[PDB]
């Protein structure tokens, strides 16, 4: 079934899609390194009333 | 008394041959046949 289309290109390009969401979502939030884990006291805001 | 027939052809190379399968036919169908290539494994005849 690889025409006009690759099966193998095409399963690949989409594990690899789903592989980089993964990566973005924990370079923000990963425990080890991550934005979100590794922010230094008094680096951190609170808001004043709840709404940004 | 001189030098032996199997003493002798212990220094002789024997001719092997490749494996012989029985079951080998001239398989005349496939070879009578016209054959179309199916460019992705489907093939619709309307």
């Amino acid at each position: 079934y690889s025409n006009p289309h690759d099966q193998i290109r095409e399963q690949l390009r989409l594990t690899i899609e789903i592989m980089k969401e993964r990566q973005e979502s924990e370079l923000i939030n990963s425990r080890e390194y991550g934005l979100l884990n590794n922010v230094a006291p008094g680096q951190l805001v609170h808001t004043r009333n709840g709404a940004p | 008394l001189a030098l032996r027939d199997v003493a002798a052809r212990q220094l002789a190379n024997a001719t092997k041959t490749v494996p012989q399968l029985r079951t080998i036919t001239p398989r005349w169908l496939v070879r009578l046949l016209h054959w179309t290539p199916v460019e992705a494994g489907i093939y619709r005849v309307n």
